[PDB]
RNA sequence: AAGCGUGCGUAGGCGGCUUAUUAAGUCGGAUGUGAAAUCCCCGAGCUUAACUUGGGAAUUGCAUUCGAUACUGGUGAGCUAGAGUAUGGGAGAGGAUGGUAGAAUUCCAGGUGUAGCGGUGAAAUGCGUAGAGAUCUGGAGGAAUACCGAUGGCGAAGGCAGCCAUCUGGCCUAAUACUGACGCUGAGGUACGAAAGCAUGGGGAGCAAACAGGAUUAGAUACCCUGGUAGUCCAUGCCGUAAACGAUGUCUACUAGCCGUUGGGGCCGGCUUUAGUGGCGCAGCUAACGCGAUAAGUAGACCGCCUGGGGAGUACGGUCGCAAGACUAAAACUCAAAUGAAUUGACGG
């Protein structure tokens, strides 16, 4: 209530690229910023922290997805603190609907990283590990967060809907549930459990990701 | 200019369901109000309410939702100004099978379809909705 | 394929809100009539079926009579949200008339001065030793108004640009008052309507159809060059057509937003509100492209128009015209396509 207050989850984007869908969770807007009404967002904050809870509760997964660039540090640093898939990076366009096909690279890098640190590669060339060690740097920074899914996520957790258009689409299609947190500029057309509050700032977006984190640990 | 305007009011009211408005007002006037009250009776809309300002009357009608889509799905003007359609107690119409209504202006009032057939009478017929 | 070039308006169509009344439309009943046959339904006779046949149903109509008044109409009375009027301001290439300015081109006279100028892709025709071109001075004349200048403005559209006066139209905008539906649209009909053209009389600098010459070229009735007459300008009339286009008839109401700009009002450079004019874009719509409060969305009123391509917007008849022509407007015949939007290639001097 008061928390989120001291947060900046009020402040938003200037009085200019507002969705029209979003006037009724918002109060007014000040000094060219309209400023988001925390009292019923708050609310549904409570809601979703809930569903996530009762979700991991009954042994479920949850994703946690965000690569605004800003909000990249926390959601790795929140997610793998909880135990849940991760993703920080790219929302790499087709992860739920050719999921078949990620499965492919998510098997090779259950075997590049098993293949450095697990099995004891010797006997060969320093110079000629170092493509392969590429390969698999640039295998995991896209999909080191969701190795350990082995299957379609029940929830997602997005820090922008507007900028994770793609992953919103493709929970829309694959019938998951979605929850995000909707700032003033970006449209609640599928979030299942919209939550109206800033979306890029720090303090913020730690303050979602933290509470969605020690809701998960309700297990 | 402005001629029919029981189709002003029913595109008043299908035009604010497609942009998922709450409410819609416009200029009151007997027919409309009593056109309302059908439409509040078969539950098609909530709540009417007719506000006299000094002289000039204001009707506002709620409109209702469920799930997400809205409740009035079709609305047709059926007699136009410019071609009225005066059907008998035997040819009055049904609308969807008589899922949807029929208002109809008969001597005995402003009903619907099946009012007026029990009623062994009918008059013009105003509007189809559904 | 299909919005008249644009207005104004006649007949007509359709028209705000409240109330009393009427009962014409509208609705309901009754009573006549709606021939039989046929159709339809039950069932009856042919060995069955065709077929024949009993009874109904139907004949949705019209007339008379009685009833009901929500809606439409009539009639009376009201009302002010549409339409209009009065009064203060404002912007404007709105129109008509008459003056006037400055730049430049052309020509003419003179001065200086001497051998080229001009023109092209390259040239030549052409102009120059009778003195060109260049430069200076004076003059004559006609036409158009640099800069400002702007998806700026005004106008019904066509259209409208130096400055000034005179006559004049509309629009915007604020208050207060007034009238009290006086409205919208309109077949016929009328008014205006680019350029070119035509008539009569002027004028004629530049540009320039026709035309002449020089080029180019296989040819070149062209493109390029040098000239050049109608015409372009004015007065007064005709013509009545344009890709007269937003290829989008007029009027009304409603439906997310964001960014400009023009003319005003309000409030504290900014916010809002109006009338325009632009760029995006949600919904919706669309074959697609796209449109998207200046709709091609959602609806309503009236009008115009389309119905395969060609023949053909042609013939004939008629109306109009000085004529050029315009307008109205076919058929035989012929073909199995013609067309729109997008896609993948290939090609592009
Ligand atoms: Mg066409
Ligand atoms: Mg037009
Ligand atoms: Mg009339
Ligand atoms: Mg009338
Ligand atoms: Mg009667
Ligand atoms: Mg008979
Ligand atoms: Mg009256
Ligand atoms: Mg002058
Ligand atoms: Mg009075
Ligand atoms: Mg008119
Ligand atoms: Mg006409
Ligand atoms: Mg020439
Ligand atoms: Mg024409
Ligand atoms: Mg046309
Ligand atoms: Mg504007
Ligand atoms: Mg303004
Ligand atoms: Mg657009
Ligand atoms: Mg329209
Ligand atoms: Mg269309
Ligand atoms: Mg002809």
């Amino acid at each position: 209530m008061r928390d989120l207050l001291q947060a900046g989850a009020h402040f938003g984007h200037q009085t200019r690229f507002w969705n029209p869908k979003m006037r009724q969770y918002i109060f007014g807007a000040r000094n060219k910023i309209h400023i988001i009404n925390l009292e019923h967002t708050v609310p549904a904050l409570n809601d979703a922290l809930n569903f996530a809870n009762q979700l991991a509760s009954k042994k479920n997964k949850v994703l946690f997805v965000g690569t605004k660039r800003a909000a990249s540090n926390i959601i790795r640093e929140q997610a793998q603190r909880a135990g849940q898939p991760y993703v920080d990076h790219r929302w790499l366009g087709g992860m739920l609907t050719n999921w078949k096909t990620l499965r492919q690279s998510i098997n090779r890098l259950k075997d590049l990283q098993t293949q450095s640190q697990d099995g004891t590669f010797a006997k060969l060339t320093k110079r000629e590990a170092l493509e392969r060690t590429r390969e698999m740097e640039k295998l995991e920074r896209s999909l080191g967060g969701v190795k350990n899914m082995g299957g379609l996520p029940d929830a997602l957790f997005v820090i922008d809907v507007d900028h994770e258009a793609i992953a919103i689409k493709e929970a829309k299609n694959l019938g998951i549930p979605v929850i995000g947190i909707v700032d003033t500029n970006s449209n609640p057309d599928n979030v299942d459990y919209v939550i109206p509050g800033n979306d890029d700032a720090i303090r913020a977006v730690t303050l979602y990701a933290s509470a969605m984190a020690d809701a998960i640990l309700a297990g | 200019s402005m001629q029919d305007t029981v189709a002003d009011m029913l595109t008043r009211v299908r035009n604010a369901q497609m942009a998922k408005k709450q409410t819609v007002s416009m200029p009151s006037s007997k027919l409309k109000v009593a056109i309302a009250n059908v439409l509040q009776q078969e539950g098609y809309i909530s709540n009417v309410e007719v506000a006299q300002e000094e002289t000039k009357s204001t009707l506002t009608i709620t409109l209702k939702y469920f799930e997400g889509k809205p409740v009035i799905e079709m609305v047709k003007r059926v007699s136009r100004p410019g071609l009225r359609q005066y059907r008998g107690k035997d040819k009055l119409p049904s609308v969807k099978q008589g899922l949807g209504i029929a208002i109809v202006s008969t001597s005995k009032g402003i009903m619907t379809d099946r009012a007026a057939r029990a009623a062994g009478i009918g008059g013009e017929v105003i509007a189809f909705v559904s």
